[PDB]
């Protein structure tokens, strides 16, 4: 989940 | 009773949609906590929806 969140955060 | 369950199911679906909107907002915000909360909520709701 954290990895997925990081990608979202990049926006 | 069937109608009531459908309404409850609809509410759960609506909640997921609301969470999705929040997730979109979270990405722009860049806050890790908001994004994490939405994902966790969506997963439990989906399981609940399946049970429903």
């Amino acid at each position: 989940d954290e990895l997925a969140a990081l990608k979202a955060q990049m926006l | 009773a069937q109608k009531r369950s459908e309404k409850q199911y609809n509410d759960a679906q609506n909640e997921i949609n609301k969470w999705q909107r929040n997730a979109q907002l979270a990405l722009q915000k860049g806050d890790e906590n908001l994004a994490r909360q939405a994902l966790e909520r969506k997963k439990t709701y989906t399981d609940t929806s399946a049970a429903l």
